[PDB]
RNA sequence: AGGGGAUCGAAGAUGAUCAGAUACCGUCGUAGUCUUAACCAUAAACUAUGCCGACUAGGGAUCGGGUGGUGUUUUUUUAAUGACCCACUCGGCACCUUACGAGAAAUCAAAGUCUUUGGGUUCUGGGGGGAGUAUGGUCGCAAGGCUGAAACUUAAAGGAAUUG
């Protein structure tokens, strides 16, 4: 069982909030990972690499392994979680939890001639993460993911079909190349396009509409 | 202004500036100076023919301890002397 | 990198400060880089004046005071239990102890 | 946004900061949703009905969430001259 | 080593070369 | 707008003046404070008493809009606020936190003092900067009593007042609970003086 | 010294939009300023703007809104041909369904689309999106 | 060393919080309560429990000790909290106001008794 | 360094390796049939899927 | 090249120190330190931040000028002045806080307004060495300055932080 302790986990157990769409609309923090795997049961985990990092001690080195894990369903959502632990097996489970908790929405648009089922990104998006810049230029149809193999999977798992990529700095130390795209692929819902200028009535957050279910 | 001139009529500065800094490259240096023609015992070619003069007992760099069994060769077309390695297990016997 | 912002001294807008010499070893240290410690003292003591007190005409005369200005250097100051050393976070404090 | 024949796409039309008109990302935890009750001719609150205000994390980081609401509320009439346009 | 007295070794070196060179000239 | 009954009555204007609430800070000023008015010589500023009135009702309007009374939280760490915070929270849900704030009371769900407030109240932003901090981390609004030297950073609608004043802090807390109860329905009569004396919400040294 | 009033004007417009403001002061308000902003306000990016007439050169006060993303100048003003409009719009626009490349032609100041609707070309002034 | 440990600090603190109307400031009586009111695995701990109990019970005699709140202790704080004087200290004892507040109220348009006394540099 | 050394022991191990000859084995198919053969052992065969679908793990 | 040559003082003589000590330390000590006339063109000549122009956050202090204020003091209680006080301003040497911004971090109101990449302009760099060497010019009385390679060699020191 889950037996949640959180306002959102209580609703999600109660089934009062049905999709993550309401979570993202009012910017609700997510604390325990049961909220994710029950509202998005279609996420698949993919471990990118396991690299050891060592601390120097009085005598010898103790070893812990970094574990990058990328999650996401192939329609609209991606999560990147990086966690280190003593043993590789334990680090994989913990990095999965952070990856689900870090899930962000994605904006998919068109290169033009919006036939349907958007295939690319709506705008040029850039995410800088340290030295590296990762640029995501939307691509026309049939172009696919023109990207490095490690980045390619992160864009496959987010539902991007056609995209271009341009990099800078050291791409070949991947822990934050995958954080430069995550910023870029997450900055999709930050750019204000002319098709979003309209003003909305500010929907009331579910915590206030459904406050009658509070635990105490 | 980022350094370099941006004037619409400064192509002369940009082209000449690029010429002067192209010399810091190594391939552009060797190509235009023609060093491989003037040096590098071949004539810019990939192969050369010569006569074996003797065998050598060159010892290995760090970290490695071994004898490499090379040969001194004097080239035909220009007469220059080079040292060449004889790669395989025991192929120094065929190059006496 | 730069260990500190002023980074040796108070020279900001001068270039030259016409240096002085250390009181211990005579090192030609810059005057604004110096470690000036004004020394103020009584001419004799605050404890042995009792013995000198009964042996003086002009009762409670002045007990005059001795003044000095000492210019130490970095090597001399650090070596003799002076401003010697602090933590990286506490080097910003410009108030005297 | 929309495809060729209706069929609304681009889920999660996000909100806008009431002051800067920028949008609020999902990970913008420094943003605030403000519900202010409206009271009519009785002095007693009417639960469930609000005058809603949303502020982005940018203004709150800069310490003008208070100032923005002073002008925001006054324009709706639920304040008085506390905010003056001329400076 | 330090750059002052590798620079200084080279100047005593350059002094030596011009001295022996001028003998041929 | 307002029914003109929420307007500041003269029988409450002297209380604000009897508590020296209009007394501001020194010549030191924060530009984020447009509430200053008509400074005295020797470097004394004064807050327009008109402003702090509807700034006060606005805070109660937000408080009354929160459905559950206990989702309101008030934070006190300063000496002059421990008795005020608990007295205000005695007459409302408005669950109080006083003394040590044990940082991580908003995040870190496994902490003993985990709280998920719909809106918090802090007496002094500088002494309650930590309480203001996580409210900017887990999406929580903040109501603060602010003088002209206050750090309005990460603070929603604020009350211009004199946090230095001994009775100014208590009275503003008092008028806070008075106006919250009236809107909720506890005080049907607006003209009724709320017999509970404002001297209740004060600080005593012994 | 000052070389482009448009660069100084548009930089002031961006720095006010970066900081969240609704207004900015523009000095010294050349003719190509109004023409640049007149194009900008027709597309809704800026809106109301006001010309303060001092007897020296003029001033402009602009009322802003959060629609604008970036508004800059490409210097030098290259000659762009009717076939080279595509390269400019691909390099300096976020996408090809929105955004405008402002470029001066013999027929006044216009965007990259109005140039295509009129099939005229000229020199490039800047961009707003 | 004679500095008591956590297992002596915490067990003792748990007693006054719950046995305030109970075992007194005399050690030899306290230790004959602990041996039956609490299951302590070792005598040496029980002897140190009734030791730090007496030390804390001797503190509570003269004033209260901060960090200890037994529910009988704070009635002084849920009786002093309602302590209110009938004098109504917020009322008028005769209000003084500087010339700044003189025209401040006039700007606000309120009728208040203003015994104005000027305070200036 | 040194350019002299033991040149008398060149080819020490190659001339020292015991001579084991190639065993006679049936010919493998060439061209398309090899792709037919390789496809069978990899995709429609589950012979070596021990933990990771190894191709030529050592005998164990 | 003169004048000067009181101090200190590259060379050196001694006394130490030391296994050695032609070093550090102690005693002396010439060229110089000083100056006039003429050369030298270097410095970690450092803010290791080219110059010009624009905009973008708060705070106090100070220097020069100025503005206003029944403000204070001294003169002739009393004017003007001058010196202080308060508020503001223009220019300047700086400092304090924070990061929405930048950076590789250290840090930075400039090292910001840069993959959302264009204000103008000058100079310099392209792995570490060989090497600021060789060579040819050129300036200088000289010391050397300016300009300035190649052959050949080879995966091997830090700007920065972290743990020991
Ligand atoms: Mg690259
Ligand atoms: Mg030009
Ligand atoms: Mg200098
Ligand atoms: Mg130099
Ligand atoms: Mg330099
Ligand atoms: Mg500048
Ligand atoms: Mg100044
Ligand atoms: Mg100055
Ligand atoms: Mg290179
Ligand atoms: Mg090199
Ligand atoms: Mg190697
Ligand atoms: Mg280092």
């Amino acid at each position: 069982g889950w037996v949640p302790v959180t306002k959102l986990g209580r609703l999600v157990k109660a089934g009062k909030i049905t999709t993550i769409e309401e979570i993202f609309l009012h910017s609700l923090p997510v604390k325990e990972f049961q909220i994710i795997d029950t509202l998005l049961p279609g996420l698949q985990d993919e471990v990118m690499n396991i690299k050891p990092v060592q601390k120097q001690t009085r005598a010898g080195q103790r070893t812990r392994f970094k574990a990058v894990v990328v999650v996401g369903d192939s329609n609209g959502h991606v999560g990147l979680g990086i966690k280190t632990a003593k043993e590789v097996a334990g680090a994989i489970r913990a990095g999965i939890i952070i990856a689900k908790l870090s899930v962000i929405p994605i904006r998919r648009g068109y290169w033009g001639t919006n036939l349907g089922q958007p295939h690319s990104l709506a705008t040029k998006t850039t995410g800088k993460c340290g030295s590296v810049t990762v640029r995501l230029i939307p691509a026309p149809r049939g172009s696919g993911i023109v990207a490095s193999p490690a980045v390619k999977k992160l864009l496959q798992l987010a539902g991007v079909e056609d995209v271009y990529t341009q990099s800078n700095g050291k791409t070949r130390t991947l822990e934050n190349t995958l954080k430069a795209a995550f910023v870029a692929i997450g900055n999709t819902y930050g750019f204000l396009t002319p098709n979003l200028w309209a003003e909305q009535p500010l929907p009331v957050s579910p915590l206030d509409i459904y406050s009658d279910e509070a635990s105490a | 202004g980022k350094g370099k001139p941006r004037g619409l009529n400064s192509a002369r500065k940009l082209r000449v500036h690029r010429r002067n800094n192209r010399w810091a490259e190594n391939n552009y240096k060797k190509r235009l100076l023609g060093t491989a023609f003037k040096s590098s015992p071949f004539g810019g070619s990939s192969h050369a023919k010569g006569i074996v003069l003797e065998k050598l007992g060159i010892e290995s760099k760090q970290p490695n301890s071994a004898i490499r069994k090379c040969v001194r060769v004097q080239l035909i077309k220009n007469g220059k002397k080079v040292t060449a390695f004889v790669p395989n297990d025991g192929c120094l016997n065929f190059v006496d | 990198p730069k260990k500190r912002a002023s980074n040796g001294r108070n020279k900001k807008g001068r270039g030259h400060v016409k240096p002085v010499r250390c009181v211990n070893c005579s090192k030609s240290i810059p005057k604004d880089k110096a470690i000036k410690r004004m020394a103020i003292r009584n001419i004799v003591e605050a404890a042995a004046v009792r013995d000198l007190s009964e042996a003086s005409v002009y009762p409670e005369y002045a007990l005059p005071k001795t003044y000095n200005k000492l210019h130490y250097c970095v090597s001399c100051a650090i070596h003799a239990r002076i401003v010697r050393v602090r933590s990286r976070e506490d080097r910003k404090n410009r108030a005297p102890p | 946004m929309e495809n060729d024949k209706g069929q609304l796409v681009e889920l999660y039309v996000p909100r806008k900061c009431s002051a800067t008109n920028r949008i609020i990302k999902a990970d913008d935890h420094a943003s605030v949703q403000i519900n202010v009750a409206k009271v009519d001719e009785e002095g007693r609150a009417i639960p469930g009905e609000y005058v809603t205000y949303a502020l982005s994390g940018y203004v709150r980081s800069r310490g003008e969430s208070d100032d923005s609401l002073n002008r925001l509320a006054q324009n709706d009439g639920l304040l008085k001259n506390v905010w003056s346009y001329s400076r | 080593m330090r750059a002052k007295w590798r620079k200084k070794r080279t100047r005593r070196l350059k002094r030596k070369r011009r001295k022996v060179r001028a003998r041929s000239k | 707008s307002l029914p003109a009954t929420f307007d500041l009555t003269p029988e409450d204007a002297q209380l604000l003046l009897a508590a020296n609430t209009h007394l501001g800070a020194r010549n030191v000023q924060v530009h984020q404070e447009p509430y200053v008015f008509n400074a005295r010589p020797d470097g004394v500023h004064v807050i327009n008493v008109g402003k702090t009135w509807e700034k006060l009702v606005l805070a109660a309007r937000i408080i009354a809009a929160i459905p559950n009374p206990e989702d309101v939280v008030a934070i006190s760490s300063r000496t002059f606020g421990q008795r005020a915070v608990l007295k205000f929270a005695a007459h409302t849900g408005a669950t109080p936190i006083a003394g040590r704030f044990t940082p991580g009371s908003f995040t870190n769900y496994i902490t003993r003092s985990f709280k998920e407030p719909r809106l918090v109240i802090v007496t002094d932003p500088r002494s309650d900067a930590q309480a203001i901090k996580e409210a900017s981390y887990v999406n929580i609004p903040v109501i603060a009593l602010t003088d002209l030297d206050s750090p309005s950073e990460f603070v929603d609608v604020a009350i211009p007042c004199n946090n230095r004043g001994k009775h100014s802090i208590g009275l503003i807390w008092y008028l806070l609970a008075r106006e919250v109860l009236r809107l909720r329905g506890a005080l049907v009569d607006r003209t009724q003086p709320w017999s509970i004396m404002p001297d209740l919400y004060f600080y005593r040294d012994p | 010294t000052r070389s482009s009033v448009l660069a100084d004007a548009l930089n002031a417009i961006n720095n006010a939009e970066k900081t969240g403001k609704r207004q900015v002061l523009i000095r010294p308000s050349s003719k190509v300023i109004i023409k640049f902003l007149q194009v900008m306000q027709k597309h809704g990016y800026i809106g109301e703007f006001e010309y303060i007439d001092d007897h020296r050169s003029g001033k402009i006060v602009v009322q802003l809104n959060g629609r604008l993303n970036k508004c800059g100048v490409i210097s030098p003003r290259f000659n762009v041909k009717i076939g080279d409009i595509e390269k400019w719009t691909a390099n300096l626009l976020p996408a090809r369904q929105f955004g405008y490349v402002i470029l001066t032609t013999s027929a006044g100041i216009m965007d990259h689309e109005e140039a295509r609707r009129k099939h005229v070309s000229g020199k490039i002034l800047g961009f707003v999106y | 060393g004679r500095v008591r440990t956590k297992t002596v600090k915490r067990a003792s603190k748990a007693l006054i919080e719950r046995y305030y109307p109970k075992l007194t400031l005399d050690f030899q009586t306290n230790k004959r309560l602990c041996d039956e009111i609490a299951t302590i695995q070792s005598k040496r701990l029980r002897n140190k429990i009734a030791g730090y109990t007496t030390h804390l019970m001797k503190r509570i005699q003269k004033g209260p000790v901060r960090g200890i709140s037994f529910k009988l202790q704070e009635e002084e704080r849920e009786r002093k909290d309602q302590y209110v004087p009938e004098v109504s200290a917020l009322d008028l004892s005769r209000l003084n106001v500087d010339n700044q507040t003189s025209d401040l109220v006039k700007s606000l348009g309120l009728k208040l008794p203003l015994s104005v006394i000027n305070v200036s540099a | 360094a040194k350019v002299h050394g033991s040149l008398a022991r060149a080819g020490k191990v190659k001339s020292q390796t015991p001579k084991v000859e190639k065993t006679e084995k049936p010919k493998k198919p060439k061209g398309r049939a090899y792709k037919r053969l390789l496809y069978t052992r990899r995709f429609v065969n589950v012979t070596l899927v021990n933990g990771k679908r190894r191709m030529n793990p050592g005998p164990s």
